[PDB]
């Protein structure tokens, strides 16, 4: 494992700023001094397949323009491409290309680290169980990770107990999990795009975080999975075409029929102005997760809008404004945006199918069509469900389809 | 009086109809089952809107089972031409049939909503018996009036036809039109226009359907939500008070009985 | 004078289904209308019952208007086909007709025993035969001293013992001072008990009067069979004298036929000479009279 | 050849026999009258001639063979009582349906529709037919092909009597050709001029079988003599009621006299020669009087 | 053959039935109105057409043939027809041919205008899949209707009056369409410890409407057994109807 001064850096400016010329290189490298090194686009720093390629241990390091290739795969010894120590405060990792079977950006104990504009192509042959994380963040306060492009890693952007950090505008393609959250209290993430992923957003046990403007295009079996999130904010997310599938490992989640949003034991959070489009399940509301502000979303094109296996009533409109539903066959007499009759998304026969899957054979029967009409005529047999007084008549998310 | 002597027949002939006593006990075994399920689900505006929908499906059904063969069932039976050679009029053998079949519906709903009150006063402990008597007294003296509309509807379609097999086709046609087609024509007019056809005319179209005037009377105090009502939520936009809704139900009797008498006078 | 129809020409839609009939009726006579099952007879049946208004002429049932309540208590109508009320009983149906007409309620017992129906009283009318319903259909017609009956084919679907006893019941009423109209179609057998037939065809009342007046005014031949005389050859020689036809059958069985112009001196030779065994003398009955008046009217 | 040979059958339902020891025999050209009450006495014997029942202890030889064969029922008409046909079909299409079933040619339909007098009302619905009009239709299906045997269960009910004489003119047209029929009727005046031999039967058994000559000869019945247009019974009734033969005083100028037709029959005959009435009908004891005698001979 | 000579009557009498032509027009109107809301708004609309034809094709069959045997007995023509050269088998099987081609025509006006409303309002429907999924639909809707036709012959021969035949034809329609599946759901939601739900896909074979829907949703059994189980519902109930008709 050589050092960065053992390379041939041509200095452009004498303020600890370096510039590596075009040409391939070899082996691991380690930063122990605050060197703001840049690189030409032909600086292919190609490791041999072992160790962390660019270890950083000094504060204020502006890594820029490198092109990393083929580092290690020992996930226990953390064979990363860019390892960043806790003493390496305010590191900038700008506009880099990475190709290797381990961790892309492993940081831990860091403050104000900036992982901006990188392209991290993970793997092609590994079974999405040893590919390593794209942008791993381990208990960092102050981080600023923006507009990267992670492809084919294992579980995308993993975040473990990191308090204050923004995730703005980064594209995540063909990975197991898109963005993983573990105990990340007071977080934030804006405008991210996740494509063709076995879970679009894993939000596990992290409170007080802001999930805003994010996009999920053609992901598998879990659009946004929220486990045990409290006092959060879900405003403007676009979850599109969550098809069925399986994660392949079944470690922390299970296989699903395709859910655009899965709320598991999340008590208080505001879920407004979202767009859940063309999935099998629009939103799954578990029995432990009640009394949270769910108002203003757009449940369009889903084969089943809400799954709520309970008998407790659940109003879905705060301040008198509800959600837009595509199958809402209602009218609007007084010309406001709201509908006039309330919308119950679930029947009693729509919850016998969840309790007993053998009722799917009886789903075309006239007696079931009688039983759908008996509930609309006799509301005593209607179990108290997941209704919303004043649902919306027009689409509120006219901008999220762009 | 001659109007009671032919009412005493139909009171003793309708109660021997085995098809009546099946669907008048079915009205009793459902009004106990709704009021027991309405007590176990404790709510109050849902057990009123379901009972008013129960008597929408059955009190026109008992009325049209009774009186579809009142005029044409006597004409092809030979006993109508005989009855005009008795000291009677055509107005006395129709009003007598209306009194005679009307006391059956006054007894078919006193059995039905009568056991519904004892399945509430003996089930929910500590309920207000004054609030129970007023709401279910309003169910008794208005499901008769809904029954008397379809009783007077059946005299219109019996005097017009001349064969009882075609009267059963029309009695099934009037039961389908006023109960679950006019509620669906008004729904499909509201869905396909998105409530922008007429913002002032459409609540007044509830008065052209006596099952909807019946539902608007019993849902006067226990309004509650809107999705239990459905197309009956337009009655909140009706500026008429509750007393006028009684009079539009009585005007559906008297217009369709004078129509029933003017048809029968030129039989 | 019970029924005095005078000058009535009942029309509707310019079809003119009745045409200028002048039909009186006595206080004790048994009239019989013998038209078709069409608008000729049944329109005249409706005018006496008062359920039709007489266009162009008046009808005076019992000296009053035929639609007043005080005459319809004294009428009795037996309609053609009455399955009455198939869930009601026998007594309760007749009690229902008793309270309508104003008859006293004690008649309902002694009419269901008078007519042979006490064995099937307090039983539902759907468990009645067609003959048993006409028995009920007579029992409401006799309700509360009817001073004008009007039966419409009362012996159809009915046993020969019963229609013999029903005509005994009719002759009980004729002496009791009422009038009966027999709208019928079973004409062989009814001609013993009526007093004046009224054959009407195509609206016009063709002929009215008693059976002697009908046979005299319309020349109809009397047929007479004389079987079992001593000889035929010197008796066909006896009857190849007056110009009438004769045919023997077995040994002397000439079925000669008079035109009711030679029949009185015909029989005077039969008794004074010969040993006849079977002589049957058919006067022209109701039906061949009805087969004349329909034939003469076109 | 004997058409129907009921060779001593006794048809029973349970342990009771509703028709006991019936021994009928119809000839080749006769017209038989199966007179009796409307109940199970006649209508069980009427089904045994057809194939609808089986004899419980006997056999029936309809045209010399078993009644339920296809060779019998192609030449065997049957008009039933109180038939209402298919009320949405036409008059002609109903007969065109029955002709195809019995194997008759379709050229015979338009002949029979004018023969019974339905060509004015053919191709109208059966629901707009009168009671006698369906009797004309139901007669017309019985004549399909050349039927050797007819069972006219009440052919004359609801018909105007200008058509019933046409009906008995159709019988004398039929029975001259050799097609022996069976009447099961109730209008007993009128039918006695065309019945060759009546077959009156009581509740269970069979009472009397024979011609109208043989019926009146055995069953000694009073001869009915009616007269008209002559003064009251005080000049007449004290000549017979003191002489052992009755005189039923009927209404005015209609008093009829009965006597036992022995030596006193001529004493009635010398009355009208000297004390001349008009319209003096003298009938033999009719089928109606023979019915009232034999019904009282068995209960 | 006299099995066709009595079938031509029931064609001519069935096509003039005013009660059938009201429902058969309403069957063809509602088959367009489901196809209108299935194209402008294909397994989702061929299932909604299957729920329509499960309501009305038993109702069309029971309106035709509730008075086939006992309607001729009350009219007196049944006693007349047995004296003709006709067995009791040829009257029943000939009525089944005559009434069978009626609702074999009522799906050609019913689904012949419903498949016309799909093939002319999708514009790119790929009609090779249409004429095989609707060919399986028109054939199986006739075979469902022929079961309730044969069910109507069972109740006609048993009763003695026409009024109690309509009381059983309404009762068979209520029991076999929407009471049998409600007691299948009641065996689920009220009994769970001793009711194995794996046995319940086999209990659909005791219900001809349930076998009708399973060949419009394409399951432990294959497809070809269900065709032989739908035809077995015809062949047993016609044999049951012939055994009842020979005991009149
Ligand atoms: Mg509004």
């Amino acid at each position: 494992a050589p050092q960065s001064i053992t390379t041939l850096p041509l200095q452009p400016d004498g303020e600890n700023r370096w510039r590596l010329p075009a040409g391939e290189y070899q082996g691991q490298f380690t930063i122990e001094q605050p060197m703001q090194l840049r690189c030409e686009p032909g600086a292919v720093i190609q490791s041999q397949g072992q160790g962390s390629s660019l270890l950083i241990s000094a504060p204020d390091v502006l890594v820029e323009g490198c092109t990393l290739y083929e580092w290690g795969s020992d996930l226990t010894a953390m064979d990363s491409a860019v390892f960043i120590l806790p003493a390496a405060e305010r590191a900038q990792i700008s506009n880099n290309r990475m190709r290797g079977p381990g961790f892309g950006v492993f940081v831990d104990g860091t403050r104000d680290v900036q992982v901006i504009g990188n392209e991290i192509d993970g793997d092609a042959g590994v079974r999405s169980q040893d590919r390593g994380n794209g942008i791993h963040l381990f208990a960092v306060s102050g981080a600023r990770v923006l507009h990267n492009h992670v492809r084919n890693a294992r579980d995308g952007i993993y975040i473990d107990t990191s308090n204050g950090n923004h995730l703005e505008g980064n594209v995540i393609e063909d990975v197991r999990y898109g963005v993983h959250y573990m105990f990340a209290n007071e977080n934030s993430l804006i405008d991210n795009v996740t494509r063709r992923t076995r879970t679009g957003y894993a939000l596990m046990q992290s409170r007080k975080l802001t999930v805003t403007g994010n996009r999920s295009e053609q992901d598998q079996n879990y659009g946004i999975l929220m486990n045990y999130i409290t006092y959060s904010t879900i405003t403007g997310n676009f979850v599109s075409d969550v098809q069925r599938g399986d994660t392949g490992g079944d470690s922390m989640i299970s296989g699903g029929e395709g859910k655009a949003l899965f709320i598991y034991n999340s008590l208080f959070n505001t879920i407004e102005n979202n767009h859940f489009e063309k999935s099998s399940l629009g939103i799954h509301l578990t029995a432990g997760s009640e009394d949270n502000r769910i108002s203003g979303n757009a449940f369009v094109g889903n084969q089943q809008q809400v799954k709520y296996v309970a008998s407790r009533t659940q109003e879905w409109s705060v301040d008198g404004r509800g959600n837009y539903w595509s199958d809402y066959l209602g009218w609007d007499r007084n010309n406001d945006g709201l509908g006039d009759i309330a919308y119950e998304p679930n029947d009693n026969v729509d919850r016998l199918l969840w309790l007993y899957p053998q009722v799917r054979l009886l789903m075309n029967s006239p007696s079931i069509e009688v039983l759908r009409w008996v509930q609309r005529a006799f509301p005593v047999i209607k179990s108290p469900g997941v209704q919303d007084s004043h649902p919306l008549m027009k689409l509120p998310t006219e901008k999220l389809l762009t | 009086n001659q109007v009671w002597n032919i009412a005493r027949k139909e009171l003793s002939d309708g109660l021997r109809n085995r098809w009546l006593l099946a669907i008048s006990l079915l009205f009793a075994v459902l009004a106990v089952g709704i009021a027991w399920l309405g007590a176990a689900a404790s709510s109050i505006p849902a057990t009123i809107a379901s009972l008013a929908s129960l008597a929408t499906f059955l009190m026109p059904l008992i009325a049209l089972l009774l009186a579809y063969d009142a005029i044409v069932g006597e004409d092809e039976g030979g006993t109508l031409m005989l009855l005009l050679t008795y000291p009677l009029g055509r107005g006395q053998i129709l009003l007598g049939k209306f009194v005679g079949h009307g006391l059956i519906l006054a007894l078919a709903v006193l059995i039905g909503f009568g056991c519904a009150a004892l399945a509430i006063a003996l089930l929910v402990e500590g309920v207000e018996l004054g609030m129970l008597f007023w709401a279910f007294g309003r169910f008794m003296i208005s499901s008769t009036l809904l029954g008397w509309v379809f009783l007077a509807f059946a005299y219109v379609l019996s005097g017009k036809v001349n064969e009882k097999s075609s009267a059963a086709g029309l009695a099934l046609g009037v039961w389908f039109l006023f109960v679950l087609v006019f509620d669906l024509v008004l729904l499909a007019l509201l869905v396909l226009s998105e409530g922008k056809f007429n913002p002032e005319l459409l609540p007044w179209l509830l008065l052209l359907n006596p099952t909807d005037i019946y539902r608007l009377i019993n849902l006067s105090g226990f309004e509650g939500s809107g999705s239990a009502m459905g197309v009956l939520s337009l009655g909140a936009d009706l500026p008429v008070p509750a007393a006028v809704l009684w009079l539009c139900l009585l005007a559906w009797i008297g217009v369709s009985l004078l129509l029933a008498y003017a048809i029968f006078r030129r039989r | 004078n019970a029924v005095e129809i005078q000058g009535v020409s009942q029309r509707y839609g310019s079809m003119t289904v009745l045409h200028d009939l002048n039909l009186n009726l006595g206080e004790g006579e048994v009239l019989g209308l013998f038209g078709h099952n069409g608008a000729g007879k049944t329109t005249s049946m409706k005018l006496i019952l008062g359920l039709l208004s007489p266009s162009e002429g008046q009808v005076k049932v019992l000296g009053r208007a035929p639609n007043d309540p005080q005459v319809r208590r004294q009428l009795g109508y037996l309609p053609e086909n009455v399955t009455f009320y198939p869930q009601l009983s026998g007594r309760e149906t007749l009690r229902h007709f008793a309270r309508l007409k104003g008859a006293a309620l004690t008649q309902v017992d002694e009419l269901l025993e008078q007519v042979g129906l006490a064995h099937a009283a307090d039983r539902r009318v759907k468990t009645y035969s067609k003959g048993m319903r006409q028995r009920l259909g007579l029992a409401q017609a006799l309700l509360g001293e009817p001073r004008l009956l009007l039966l419409d084919e009362p012996t159809v679907g009915l046993d020969p013992i019963a229609t013999q006893d029903l005509y005994l019941l009719i002759d009980r009423l004729r002496q009791r001072g009422t009038s009966i109209i027999l709208c019928s179609h079973v004409l062989p057998g009814v001609e013993a008990h009526i007093n004046r037939a009224a054959i009407l065809a195509k609206g016009c009342l063709q002929a009215v009067g008693s059976l002697s007046q009908l046979r005299a005014e319309a020349g109809l031949p009397v047929r007479i069979r004389a079987s079992g005389i001593s000889e035929r050859d010197s008796w066909l020689q006896r009857w190849t004298d007056a110009g009438h036809s004769a045919r023997g059958l077995s040994e002397s069985s000439i079925e000669v036929v008079a035109v009711n112009g030679h029949k009185l001196v015909l029989l005077r030779q039969l008794l004074g000479e010969g040993e006849p065994e079977d002589i049957e003398i058919h006067q022209p009955s109701l039906e061949d009279l009805y087969r004349y008046y329909m034939e003469r009217a076109g």
